[PDB]
């Protein structure tokens, strides 16, 4: 399985 | 001697700021080798309390930025705050530490500042402190996925290559933009937008792993979305809206300077996100094998993406790795890994990193990636390919 | 009226020959509105064999063209031969013909002729027969997986368009060529490359498909494999090599008139092919949903693909669709699906069918891609990116 | 399942 940065995240830490 | 480095810091804005979320994370890891000194921030107010939220025991707090620029406690500095006040800032640390001799370090983020000359200048200028390194904050280059492709091909397991094919994504430049966003990250004329940063990050990371720089080549940029959708803080969208002045997506393709290697580049602005590709892919096809990275997310210089290579192992039998680092936190990672490139050498000047392995980037690097970026830039307006081969060349 | 078209034949090499196992076939299927009347080729010999293991009933050989061009039998004459003869033949077919009136249609294939020129003359030709309709074999066209995506978003099952991706392949522009191969493929001059046929072949399908024409655009050209491998009939490769003139790589980038809707588009020449990737790919961002087509083999023209596509049902509720059809015969069935188009019409004159979804391309359309080719070449040689807006004229 | 067409064919017919 891969956990691989998603955008949504991104938004969140940014 | 072998004794903390110690930073002093611009852009520390409290407990739960970008730096306080990166950087400070990337000096706890080395608590043993940097040690936060000195806080700069416009207020006092402000420094006090970040120091305390943090608790940042040597932290001392400043309200000048020449008070800043002065304290002979700095051995580096570290700017990370918006690059429209980037020239502004960073300038005057320049001439207000003329005096200061144990500051050796600069640190800066990507984009260097916020328009060549604008940086070149910043460039020009750093050239005077016989005793100043400078750093890019280029984070492309840390991450395992780059490094592990750079070393792959290097070892001639793809063979020489042949094409490569580009895939990105600017966030906040799509049909949908966030509460939060900041306007000017929106504002033409800021000096940021896809190209600038997203993609000068991104084609950097390339023109670094390949390990070849451009020679010529060609760019275009559209601007079809000139409203977009305010979305609630959970990102549902509303009914609100929104003017951009920066551009939606860009076009561009050169030809590599090793080889004469071809390629292309497709950057979409943000929203609606591709659903049948990954966002983020760097496709390159070597003449023994094939190296493809895919993110979801096309900030490859904060993502954790994913590695499939497939060719000879070492450079007729060929074979298939998946390199992908479950739960690696390349937010943060990241940077950490520019905190030791640097500690390195330091417990351990440099003109650019360039095409090096280990050290980091400099302002040298800064400025190239800069001065391709007009490139792009006036190719679109000039509506023509240009020869970006002296790019590389100063004095 | 109500009986069938009756083709003349250029180019009917044998019981073997490429027309022979794909436009024979397509005529077979529509035995009941075409017959074939007619095969030129130089030798005599050739003509009758041909008919004998074709069983063309309805055939009788030609020795000279122009022997041929007069058959006021033929309503309809077909012309697959070597691009480069492509002008000689067809002009010739074109003057010979001028008495003959059941000829009232003339088909050609892709590439219309091997120079934008040498073409434009055959077109300004083709437009004094005020009773001829020209038409191109743009196959492309008239592909299942092409037409569908032509559908999904005419219907803004994915809103606008935003951005467009591509890559394609040569096939033999590779590390590697194949025993059997024309050299004349691989002769610079000879006007059969990269570009003008396979290239050629897909971009427009994506005019095609979004519907739009190019505004601008910046290309540019690589021969980076200048010497290749020469392939054992079984694909073996082997110690022997020859040079190469017709480049191995093109890139090229455009801003679609409709929309200023953006296009990259990466083109490889063969092999080694693409093995993380599909060779053969057309990834469209629309605004509601995605579309992406892929292939192994970047012939679309010839090739059976396989659609995706996602978003809304109509055009906030979005939906996935794969159409891929199983066992289609894309190498027969796309020249079939044009023969229709033809007869359709026929037994149901035409500018070109430009954007349109029934009928099927002209020389007016073989031109245009024509002269948006010279533009990409002209493009890369000038270093500068051209606008493409005059073309369509 | 998927029948694509592979260009090793393409070189069959062509």
């Amino acid at each position: 399985l891969f956990n691989t940065t998603t955008m949504d995240d991104v938004y969140n830490y940014i | 001697s072998s004794r903390p480095i110690r930073v002093g810091f611009v852009g520390l804005t409290s407990g739960k700021s970008w730096v306080a979320k990166t950087h400070f994370l990337a000096i706890q890891q080395l608590s043993s080798q940097f040690q936060i000194v000195a806080l700069y921030n416009p207020t006092l107010k402000s420094s006090l309390q970040t120091i305390e939220q943090l608790q940042l025991k040597h932290a001392t707090g400043f309200d000048s930025l020449e008070s800043f620029a002065q304290y002979k406690d700095i051995d580096m500095i570290v700017v990370s705050v918006k690059v429209p006040e980037h020239y502004e800032v960073v300038k005057n640390i320049l001439e207000h530490s003329s005096q200061n001799l144990n500051l050796r370090y600069l640190y800066v983020e990507w984009a260097l500042a916020a328009s060549v000359q604008q940086a070149e200048e910043l460039y020009s200028i750093s050239q005077q402190r016989a005793n100043l390194q400078t750093i890019i904050c280029l984070q492309g280059r840390k991450s395992p996925y780059i490094v592990r492709a750079k070393e792959l091909i290097s070892e001639g397991c793809i063979g020489d290559i042949n094409s490569i094919e580009i895939s990105g994504n600017g966030g906040w430049y799509g049909y949908e933009r966030p509460m939060r966003s900041p306007e000017y990250l929106y504002d033409i004329e800021s000096g940021v937008n896809l190209i600038s940063n997203s993609f000068g990050h991104t084609i950097d990371v390339l023109q670094y792993i390949t390990g070849s720089y451009f020679q010529k080549i060609n760019a275009m940029i559209s601007n079809n979305i000139p409203t977009q959708f305010l979305l609630d803080e959970n990102g549902k969208r509303t009914k609100e809206t929104i003017s951009k002045t920066c551009p939606d997506h860009l076009l561009f393709q050169g030809i590599l300077e090793n080889g004469k290697v071809p390629v292309s580049c497709s950057f979409k602005g943000g929203t609606p996100v591709k659903k049948l590709t990954k966002n983020l892919v760097i496709d390159i096809h070597g003449t023994k094998g094939d190296l493809k990275i895919e993110g979801d997310a096309g900030f490859v210089e904060i993502s954790n993406l994913v590695l499939y290579f497939y060719g000879i192992k070492n450079g007729e039998e060929q074979t298939m790795e998946v390199f992908h680092l479950r739960n690696y936190n390349s937010v943060v990672g990241n940077i950490l890994r520019i905190y030791e490139s640097i500690a390195d050498y330091h417990f351990l000047k440099f003109d650019k990193q360039g095409f090096r392995f280990e050290g980091f980037p400099t302002f040298k690097d800064a400025i190239i990636l800069h001065r391709l970026i007009d490139a792009v830039f006036r190719s679109d307006k000039e509506e023509k390919t240009l020869d970006v081969s002296k790019i590389m060349i100063l004095e």
